[PDB]
RNA sequence: GUGGAGCCUGGGAGUGAGGGCGCGAGCGAUAACGUCCGCGUCCGAGCGCGGGAACAACCGAGACCGCCAGCUAAGGCCCCC
RNA sequence: CGCCUCCUAAAAGGUAACGGAGGCGCCCAAAGGUCCCCUCAGGCGGGACGGAAAUCCGCCGGAGAGCGCAAGGGUAGAAGG
RNA sequence: CGAUCAACGGAUAAAAGUUACCCCGGGGAUAACAGGCUGAUCUCCCCCGAGCGUCCACAGCGGCGGGGAGGUUUGGCACCUCGAUGUCGGCUCGUCGCAUCCUGGGGCUGAAGAAGGUCCCAAGGGUUGGGCUGUUCGCCCAUUAAAGCGGCACGCGAGCUG
RNA sequence: UCCCCCGUGCCCAUAGCGGCGUGGAACCACCCGUUCCCAUUCCGAACACGGAAGUGAAACGCGCCAGCGCCGAUGGUACUGGGCGGGCGACCGCCUGGGAGAGUAGGUCGGUGCGGGGGA
């Protein structure tokens, strides 16, 4: 499957380390989508961000 | 180093070059120290004397 | 405006932090000389193919890889195997 | 002795909602098995109050099994003064250490003593500035042991 | 408790590990002297000679330095050339120190 | 008053007040105690006020238990003096105690006696505090 | 993991008075818009924008320009509004 | 006011204040190299002078002794004698 | 090999003071006034009830301890002001707070009356003239219903004094 | 392969301390001696050599016993990375992931590698 992340919250704010793990997903904007495969490595990263995003499985 | 510590020169008996510095207690070591050492210059293991640095 | 007088302290001195410790973790190529560890007394001791000087300091004699290991009262070794 | 209490099984049920909903975690275990339980707490509150750690607790299972038990821990919140979890220990044939209490005809309320269950005692008579007796000189009702050190003051 | 005895096996014998060679470990009864050459690595014996198992009688010492040949004659055969002497809890002398002689006349390298 | 007799170290860092007390929260000697509900630097001569208190409702009758202990120096600047050059001097002795702590106990006393003692000690106290009594839970520990 | 990532060589700098807040300690009095460090953050340089009556650093959010279009964030929805 | 040790120091390293505590400015010709051998303090019991404590004997005693000097680390499977 | 170059990365081989006779360049990066933050100390109010009060804890008192309020004291801190915020007291001129000195209204009293003590309500008005000292304050004299205590940049020097 | 003994390692007290019991053909120890090698700050105690009458008393090996020591869950709690709230504060609470120490149940009077000697 593949992990649908959206940023829906601002990094503004937050340690620097989750400004990075948004870079790495790459999501740069609010509102922005991204499709990632669900590897383990994705997400941690997606985790970490857990609180400044929202996921869905899809397909 | 005191006054009753000094440093002082070590000379090869034979050849007379100073070849090594060292310490000793002269209160507790009056007499002159004397070793076994090698000289550079004999190329070869010789009795050393205390000399005044 | 009256400034009361103050005393001192007799405290204020301290020393030059060392930068003791484990300088190669269990898994980490080294080359012969490599330090291992920094130590004040053996809290490690040398085992295979690891060597050590005048002020407790472990080092590889060989080109290899670290590993540690623990033998209870016999004490904690750290080693180098060959690659 | 003696007293019954009702108990029940739990699983992946969180400790801090049982409590929230009236209920004492607690599990039952011995040399042969180990359960995780709950009481209801003011249920278990009123056993406890009067079978404390000296007198036989009887746990009627949901599952119909009546065991006969020992509280030998229980774990209160310090900041409250509330128990937070039950030690249940289950009863069997073989002899086990507990505590008993002491009647005096104190530094000691009760005593340490290694006793057969179907032996269990309810009772340890004691005959009464600054002088003592030291639980060795004691009554012993038969099928129990000191199991302190009779050096022991009372 | 350690006595005095095992400190000094242990003392000598840790000082011999440390070196890596081939362990010709020594042992001296009453009656006789035994004698294995072990791999401490592998914690596993490679060549023995005993007194015992040559079935030798007579002098002590004769017979130590007898087995002490015996060792070597086994050992160059199995390719084994050096090794480190181990004396335990023995003083380098007698009958310890003729079996070493054996080994050495033998062709061992020590 | 409490202090310790003697010392390995002359000043000690303040510190911290987090958490329920580690211990000392079931009654262990006698039958009725009085138990903290707020966390605080309890002084030496807070607990002497207690106790005293105390001492006098019973008049000289009964035992009384303290459970806590002054070990902590406290430290003050003289007045009106700068912030720097060194500590202040060592000034008096605290106990620290955190919520759940028992810091007093009674017994030998009758339960009207023991009540109104323990909450007369109570007012001394710059802390809120509850009264309790020993419990199966209590012998149990 | 392709990012105004990183590494190497060399040209140009500026900076070397910081500050508020959260958390962890020391000093202080379990004082200070107090002081000294640590991890983080923001203001600094975002005194641009919404909210907080007003208000650098609290909450929301990173302003390329235009629109008399739409959705939301904190915060709000009795009138001022 | 330089240097050493401990803490502060937030379990890598590093980390400040006229924060909390100490020490160094020497020493050793054996207190250095190597080989061989040896094992402590303390406790009880026993023993002329002889004591709390001199030296002698026995039992127990993993390290609490010792390692020139502060402190820490290390250490009798010795670095101690 | 000669450094307490110990201010220990060590300005010269070689060095102490005073300035109210003072000067310039700078700083509110840093003190003294005032404000601010803080409230240790200060002023005031409470909680507890050991004792006092011949008897009687609470008329009047309140051991040892506990909790606060205020921001008039001394300070802590160094935040606007050092291209200037004139610094004590007095005089004049007010104005405000109330934790009330007097006058008005009360409760309790260990209130017979009269006169007092204590607490509650009350800020409308009032709250003297002198001797000493720069003094604020204080003590004193003679009175008085009383001779209140604090804020206003220790109110007020583009209003005076000095 | 299995049992015993002798060496020698590994795990590092579940192996230890104590209380019992057991073993001498073999092996090992004590033992018999001190001429010889070697040895004692004195001592053949130790180290060492030459032995083989005796005993498993000591030591060692092997069994038993849980008094001590040592090990030690499960359950619950403390604390906490990360995400959130509350309190004037001292400090408190929720979510998610991690999760002790103490104590309770209980466990242990060792396990195993290589070589040698003996026995079935
Ligand atoms: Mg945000
Ligand atoms: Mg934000
Ligand atoms: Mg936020
Ligand atoms: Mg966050
Ligand atoms: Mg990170
Ligand atoms: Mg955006
Ligand atoms: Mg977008
Ligand atoms: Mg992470
Ligand atoms: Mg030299
Ligand atoms: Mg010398
Ligand atoms: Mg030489
Ligand atoms: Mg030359
Ligand atoms: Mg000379
Ligand atoms: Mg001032
Ligand atoms: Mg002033
Ligand atoms: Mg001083
Ligand atoms: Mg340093
Ligand atoms: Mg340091
Ligand atoms: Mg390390
Ligand atoms: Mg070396
Ligand atoms: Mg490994
Ligand atoms: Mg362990
Ligand atoms: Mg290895
Ligand atoms: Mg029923
Ligand atoms: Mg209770
Ligand atoms: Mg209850
Ligand atoms: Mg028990
Ligand atoms: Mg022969
Ligand atoms: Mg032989
Ligand atoms: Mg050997
Ligand atoms: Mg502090
Ligand atoms: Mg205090
Ligand atoms: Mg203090
Ligand atoms: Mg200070
Ligand atoms: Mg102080
Ligand atoms: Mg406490
Ligand atoms: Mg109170
Ligand atoms: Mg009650
Ligand atoms: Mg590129
Ligand atoms: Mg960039
Ligand atoms: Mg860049
Ligand atoms: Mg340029
Ligand atoms: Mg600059
Ligand atoms: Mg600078
Ligand atoms: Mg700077
Ligand atoms: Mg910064
Ligand atoms: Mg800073
Ligand atoms: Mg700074
Ligand atoms: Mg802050
Ligand atoms: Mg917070
Ligand atoms: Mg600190
Ligand atoms: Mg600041
Ligand atoms: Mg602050
Ligand atoms: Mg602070
Ligand atoms: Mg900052
Ligand atoms: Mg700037
Ligand atoms: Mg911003
Ligand atoms: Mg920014
Ligand atoms: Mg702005
Ligand atoms: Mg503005
Ligand atoms: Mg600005
Ligand atoms: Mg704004
Ligand atoms: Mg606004
Ligand atoms: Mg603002
Ligand atoms: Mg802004
Ligand atoms: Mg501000
Ligand atoms: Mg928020
Ligand atoms: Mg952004
Ligand atoms: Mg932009
Ligand atoms: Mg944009
Ligand atoms: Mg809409
Ligand atoms: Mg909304
Ligand atoms: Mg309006
Ligand atoms: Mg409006
Ligand atoms: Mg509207
Ligand atoms: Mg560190
Ligand atoms: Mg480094
Ligand atoms: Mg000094
Ligand atoms: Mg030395
Ligand atoms: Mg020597
Ligand atoms: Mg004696
Ligand atoms: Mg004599
Ligand atoms: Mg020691
Ligand atoms: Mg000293
Ligand atoms: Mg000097
Ligand atoms: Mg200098
Ligand atoms: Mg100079
Ligand atoms: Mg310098
Ligand atoms: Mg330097
Ligand atoms: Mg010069
Ligand atoms: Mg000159
Ligand atoms: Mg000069
Ligand atoms: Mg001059
Ligand atoms: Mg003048
Ligand atoms: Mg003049
Ligand atoms: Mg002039
Ligand atoms: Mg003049
Ligand atoms: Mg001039
Ligand atoms: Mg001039
Ligand atoms: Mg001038
Ligand atoms: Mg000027
Ligand atoms: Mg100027
Ligand atoms: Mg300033
Ligand atoms: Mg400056
Ligand atoms: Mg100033
Ligand atoms: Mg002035
Ligand atoms: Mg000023
Ligand atoms: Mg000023
Ligand atoms: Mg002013
Ligand atoms: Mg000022
Ligand atoms: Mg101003
Ligand atoms: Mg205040
Ligand atoms: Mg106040
Ligand atoms: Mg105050
Ligand atoms: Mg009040
Ligand atoms: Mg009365
Ligand atoms: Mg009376
Ligand atoms: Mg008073
Ligand atoms: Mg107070
Ligand atoms: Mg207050
Ligand atoms: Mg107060
Ligand atoms: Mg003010
Ligand atoms: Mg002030
Ligand atoms: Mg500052
Ligand atoms: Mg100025
Ligand atoms: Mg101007
Ligand atoms: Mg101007
Ligand atoms: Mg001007
Ligand atoms: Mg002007
Ligand atoms: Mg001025
Ligand atoms: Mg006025
Ligand atoms: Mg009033
Ligand atoms: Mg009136
Ligand atoms: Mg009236
Ligand atoms: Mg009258
Ligand atoms: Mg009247
Ligand atoms: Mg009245
Ligand atoms: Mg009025
Ligand atoms: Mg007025
Ligand atoms: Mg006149
Ligand atoms: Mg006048
Ligand atoms: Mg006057
Ligand atoms: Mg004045
Ligand atoms: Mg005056
Ligand atoms: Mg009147
Ligand atoms: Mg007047
Ligand atoms: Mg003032
Ligand atoms: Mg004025
Ligand atoms: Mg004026
Ligand atoms: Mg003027
Ligand atoms: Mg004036
Ligand atoms: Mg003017
Ligand atoms: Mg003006
Ligand atoms: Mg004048
Ligand atoms: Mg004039
Ligand atoms: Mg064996
Ligand atoms: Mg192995
Ligand atoms: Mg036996
Ligand atoms: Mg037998
Ligand atoms: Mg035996
Ligand atoms: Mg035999
Ligand atoms: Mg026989
Ligand atoms: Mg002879
Ligand atoms: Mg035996
Ligand atoms: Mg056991
Ligand atoms: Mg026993
Ligand atoms: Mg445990
Ligand atoms: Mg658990
Ligand atoms: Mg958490
Ligand atoms: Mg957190
Ligand atoms: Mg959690
Ligand atoms: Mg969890
Ligand atoms: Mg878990
Ligand atoms: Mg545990
Ligand atoms: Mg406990
Ligand atoms: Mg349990
Ligand atoms: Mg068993
Ligand atoms: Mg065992
Ligand atoms: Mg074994
Ligand atoms: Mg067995
Ligand atoms: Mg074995
Ligand atoms: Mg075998
Ligand atoms: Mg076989
Ligand atoms: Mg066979
Ligand atoms: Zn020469």
């Amino acid at each position: 499957p593949r992990l649908k992340v959206k940023l829906v919250k601002s990094p503004i704010g937050y340690p620097k380390d989750q400004k990075a793990a948004l870079k790495a997903l790459g999501l740069r904007r609010l509102q922005q989508e991204r499709v990632l495969e669900d590897t383990p490595a994705i997400r941690g990263n997606v985790e970490k961000v857990a609180h400044l995003v929202r996921v869905e499985v899809v397909e | 180093a005191s006054e009753v510590r000094i440093k002082l020169l070590l000379e090869c008996t034979e050849c007379k070059r100073r070849n090594y510095a060292t310490e000793k207690n002269k209160r507790n070591t009056p007499n002159k120290l004397e070793l076994r050492k090698y000289c550079p210059w004999c190329r070869k293991h010789t009795v050393h004397r205390e000399v005044k640095i | 405006a009256h400034k009361k007088g103050l005393g001192s302290t007799r405290n204020g001195r301290d020393s030059q932090a060392k930068r003791l410790g484990v300088k190669r973790y269990e898994g980490q190529v080294v080359r012969a000389g490599n330090i291992l560890v920094r130590q004040r007394g053996t809290r490690f001791k040398p085992g295979k193919n690891v060597g050590m000087g005048r002020d407790f300091t472990l080092f590889a004699l060989v080109d290899g890889v670290v590993e540690f290991q623990d033998r209870g009262r016999l004490g904690r070794y750290v080693h180098v195997r060959p690659l | 002795m003696e007293y019954r209490l009702k108990a029940y099984y739990r699983e992946g049920e969180k400790p801090s909602a049982l409590r929230r909903a009236g209920k004492l975690p607690g599990v039952m275990y011995n040399r042969h098995l180990n359960r995780k339980v709950y009481v209801d707490l003011v249920e278990f509150d009123k056993v406890f109050r009067q079978a404390s750690i000296h007198h036989v607790i009887v746990l009627e299972l949901p599952d119909g099994q009546s065991l006969p038990t020992l509280v030998r821990q229980v774990n209160l919140d310090k900041r409250r003064r509330r128990p937070e979890h039950v030690d249940f220990f289950v009863l069997s044939d073989e002899p086990v250490e507990m505590y008993v209490p002491l009647r005096f005809v104190e530094i000691h309320r009760d005593i340490l003593v290694k006793v057969s269950p179907r032996n269990i005692p309810e009772f340890i008579e004691v005959d009464v500035i600054g002088d003592s007796l030291h639980a060795s000189d004691l009554k012993l009702p038969p099928g129990v042991e000191l199991a302190v050190s009779p050096e022991e003051t009372i | 408790r350690l006595t005095a005895y095992e400190r000094r096996k242990f003392r000598v014998r840790n000082r011999i590990k440390r070196t890596g060679r081939l362990r010709l470990s020594v042992f001296r009864s009453l009656k006789h002297i035994y004698a294995q050459i072990i791999d401490d690595e592998k914690g596993v014996t490679l060549v023995s000679a005993s007194s015992l198992a040559l079935k030798l009688k007579g002098n002590k010492t004769e017979v130590a330095r007898q087995v002490g040949r015996a060792l070597a004659e086994k050992a160059l055969a199995l390719g084994i050339k050096q090794v480190a002497f181990d004396r335990g809890p023995y003083k380098y002398h007698g009958r310890v120190k003729a079996l070493a002689e054996g080994a050495r006349e033998g062709g061992l390298e020590f | 008053m409490l202090m310790p007799r003697r010392m390995k170290y002359r000043k000690q860092q303040r510190g911290r007040l987090k958490g329920a007390t580690k211990g000392g929260d079931y009654v262990a000697f006698g039958d009725y105690g009085l138990v903290a509900l707020e966390p605080a630097w309890i002084t030496a001569q807070q607990i002497e006020a207690a106790r005293v208190a105390m001492v006098r409702h019973f008049r000289r009758g009964g035992k009384i238990f303290i459970r806590i202990f002054p070990d902590k120096p406290y430290t003050k600047k003289p007045l009106e003096v700068r912030m720097g050059k060194g500590k202040g001097n060592v000034e008096g002795y605290v106990a620290v105690v955190k919520p759940g702590r028992v810091m007093f106990e009674v017994a030998g006393v009758t339960e009207e006696q023991a009540m109104e003692a323990l909450r007369i000690a109570g007012h001394k106290l710059p802390i809120k505090t509850k009264i309790v009594r020993r419990d199966a839970y209590d012998e149990a520990q």
